C-alpha cells in the first residue's frame, strides 16, 4: 500500500476533478445493476427492479456519495488505511456481514467509472496507482474479519 | 449465465467496439501488466514496455477471439475449444488472471466508449466475459 | 466445463452417496454454519441449534436437489431454473456462500466415504458443485 | 484470529496425532489434481500430468511435508501468524506471485484431508475451529501484499 511520489501526486490531481456527486452514485448504482446480490442489503433504499430506477434513485446517489467520501480518506492516508477504516470495518462484518469480496468489487467498478469519466487521461499507469489504491482499501474494511 | 437479453446486448455492444477490438485487447493487455504485475509470470518472452509489438500484436488475437465468442454466444465451449486447452492444460493459467483481464477490458471500454458502456450493457459484457472465461479456464477436452 | 470423465465420475460417486444424500446434505448445513457463521444470516426463521429437525429437513432438500442435478448433468440450467430463480432473484445469496457450503458437503463425504473420496472424484465434484453454483447464482431469463 | 480456550486445546490434541508426511503428502496431492493450474510452480517436481503420478511423485510428499510442518507451526503461534510466515509471505508473494486466493484453496484442501483421515473425530464443531485457523494461516501468508 506504497506509492512513489510521483503517484500519490498523480493519483490526487486526478481525485481533485472527481465530481463528488455524480461518481459515487454511479459506481454504487453499477454495482446493484452489474452485481444484483448486492442489492439484498439495500431493501430499504426502495425500488431497485432494474437499471433505470437504481441509478435515478435518490437514496443510491446520496449513499454513494457517503461512500466515495470514504474512498477519499484513503487516498489521503495511505499510510494508516487500517486504522482509519476501523469503525467502518467492524460495521460491515459485524452488523451489515458484508463478505470482503464485495469490497473489492466495488473498488472494481469506481475504478470503472473513474475510467468512463476521465477517458484517455485515465491512464494505465494512474489506473495500476488507483488499483493500488482500490486494493488498499478494501483490505482496510476487511480487517475485522 | 448468458440469458437472452444479455446475447442482444453483447451483440449490439460488440457492433459498437467494431475494428478497435484489436487496440482496445492491447490497450487492456498493457493495463493489467502494470495494474497487476503478477500477471506479467505468464509472458517471460515478451516485451511488456509500452507501445510494444508483442503486446499490441497479442493484443490483436485477443481482439479477435472474442469478437469470434460473439458471433458463438450458444456454443462457447465449442467455439473456443482450441484456447481452452491451450490455457487450461497447455498454459495453466491461474482463474484468477481472466478476472484481472476482464476488468482490464472493461476499464477499456469504458475509456472509449463512455456514452455506451451502459449500466445494462456493462451487466452483460461482464457476464459475457465470466463465460468465455470459465471455458477458458475448464479442462472439458 | 463438466468433462465426460467428470459426469461418470460424479454419477458413481453419488451412487456411492445412495440414500444418504439428505444426512449428508443436513451435516454439510450444519459445518456450514458452525464453520462460517455469516451463512446463518439467510436463515433468520430457522432453529440452527444441535440436532435441529428444520436443518435435517432443509438438507434432505438439499440432497434431493443434488440427485436430481446428477441425473441432469448435460442441462443443469433448465432442471434447476427454479431452484436458480428462488436462489439469484428472490434470496439474491451471495456467490461467495456457495463455495462455502461446497466445500462443507465435500468435507462430509471425506467424512463418510474415505475410500471412495478418491483425488480425482474430489476434483470431479468439486467441478460439479461449482457448475450448481453458478446456475443457482445466475440470473438467464 | 483467536480462538478460545477449549478451542484452543481441542485443535492441538487432534495435531498431536497429525502424521504430516502422509496428510502433507496428500494435501498437496489434491491440491494439484483439483486445481491443475498450482501445477504450474511445480514444474520442476516431474511428471504431473494424472492424479497416479502426482499422488504418487516424491517431490510432491516430500515438500507436502514441509508445508504440513509449517501449518504445524501456525498451530503452535496462534497469536504470531504475521510474524511466524513473514519471511515465507515475501517467498510466496514478491519472489514466486502466487495468488492468495490459492493460500485458501490449499487450507480448505488441508481440512477435507483431516476429515477423511479422522473421520467422524472430525466433528463440526472441530472443523469450525480449523476453518479459523487455515484462514489465519491464509492472511497472514498474504500479508505481504
Ligand atoms: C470500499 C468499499 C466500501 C466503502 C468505502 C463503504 C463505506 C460505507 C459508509 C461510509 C457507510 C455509511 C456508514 C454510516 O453512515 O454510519 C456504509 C454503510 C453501509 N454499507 Fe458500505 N462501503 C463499502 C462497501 C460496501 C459493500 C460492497 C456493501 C454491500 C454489498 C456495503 C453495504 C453497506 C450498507 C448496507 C450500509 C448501511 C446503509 C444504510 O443503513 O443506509 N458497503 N458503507
Ligand atoms: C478473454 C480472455 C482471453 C482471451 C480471449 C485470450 C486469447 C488468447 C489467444 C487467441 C491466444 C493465441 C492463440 C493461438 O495463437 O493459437 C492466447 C495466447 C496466450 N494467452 Fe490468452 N487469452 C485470454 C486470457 C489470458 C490470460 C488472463 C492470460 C494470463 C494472465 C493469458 C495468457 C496467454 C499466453 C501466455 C499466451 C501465449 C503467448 C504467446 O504464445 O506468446 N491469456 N490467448
Ligand atoms: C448446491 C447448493 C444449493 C442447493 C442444491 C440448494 C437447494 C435448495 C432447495 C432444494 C431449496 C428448497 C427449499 C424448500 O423447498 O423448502 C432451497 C431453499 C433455500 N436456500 Fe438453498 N441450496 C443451495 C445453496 C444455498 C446457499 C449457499 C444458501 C445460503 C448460504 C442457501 C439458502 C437457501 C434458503 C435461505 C432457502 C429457503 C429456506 C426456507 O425458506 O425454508 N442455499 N435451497
Ligand atoms: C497455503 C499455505 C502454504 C504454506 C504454509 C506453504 C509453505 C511453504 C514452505 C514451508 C515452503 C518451503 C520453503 C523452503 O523450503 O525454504 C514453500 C515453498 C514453495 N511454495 Fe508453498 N506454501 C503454501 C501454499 C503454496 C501455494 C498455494 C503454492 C502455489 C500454488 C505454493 C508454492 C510454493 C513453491 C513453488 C515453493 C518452492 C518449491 C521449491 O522449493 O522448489 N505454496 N511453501
Ligand atoms: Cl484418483
Ligand atoms: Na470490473
Ligand atoms: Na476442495
Amino acid at each position: 500500500v506504497q506509492l512513489s511520489g510521483e503517484e500519490k501526486a498523480a493519483v490526487l490531481a486526478l481525485w481533485d476533478k472527481v465530481n463528488e456527486e455524480e461518481v459515487g452514485g454511479e459506481a454504487l448504482g453499477r454495482l446493484l445493476v452489474v452485481y444484483p446480490w448486492t442489492q439484498r442489503f439495500f431493501d430499504s433504499f426502495g425500488d431497485l427492479s432494474n437499471p433505470g430506477a437504481v441509478m435515478g434513485n435518490p437514496k443510491v446517489k446520496a449513499h454513494g456519495k457517503k461512500v466515495l467520501h470514504s474512498f477519499g480518506e484513503g487516498v489521503h492516508h495511505l499510510d494508516n488505511l487500517k486504522g482509519t477504516f476501523a469503525a467502518l470495518s467492524e460495521l460491515h462484518c459485524d452488523k451489515l456481514h458484508v463478505d470482503p469480496e464485495n469490497f473489492r468489487l466495488l473498488g472494481n467498478v469506481l475504478v470503472v467509472v473513474l475510467a468512463r469519466h476521465f477517458g484517455k487521461d485515465f491512464t494505465p499507469e494512474l489506473q495500476a496507482s488507483y488499483q493500488k489504491v482500490v486494493a488498499g482499501v478494501a483490505n482496510a474494511l476487511a480487517h475485522k474479519y | 449465465v448468458l440469458s437472452a437479453a444479455d446475447k442482444t446486448n453483447v451483440k449490439a455492444a460488440w457492433s459498437k467496439v467494431g475494428g478497435h477490438a484489436g487496440e482496445y485487447g492491447a490497450e487492456a493487455l498493457e493495463r493489467m501488466f502494470l495494474g497487476f504485475p503478477t500477471t506479467k509470470t505468464y509472458f517471460p518472452h515478451f516485451d511488456l514496455s509500452h507501445g510494444s509489438a508483442q503486446v499490441k500484436a497479442h493484443g490483436k488475437k485477443v481482439g479477435d477471439a472474442l469478437t469470434l465468442a460473439v458471433g458463438h454466444l450458444d456454443d462457447l465451449p465449442g467455439a473456443l475449444s482450441n484456447l481452452s486447452d491451450l490455457h487450461a492444460h497447455k498454459l495453466r493459467v491461474d482463474p484468477v488472471n481472466f478476472k484481472l483481464l476482464s476488468h482490464c477490458l472493461l476499464s477499456t471500454l469504458a475509456v472509449h466508449l463512455p456514452n455506451d458502456f451502459t449500466p445494462a450493457v456493462h451487466a452483460s459484457l461482464d457476464k459475457f466475459l465470466s463465460s468465455v472465461s470459465t471455458v477458458l479456464t475448464s479442462k472439458y477436452r
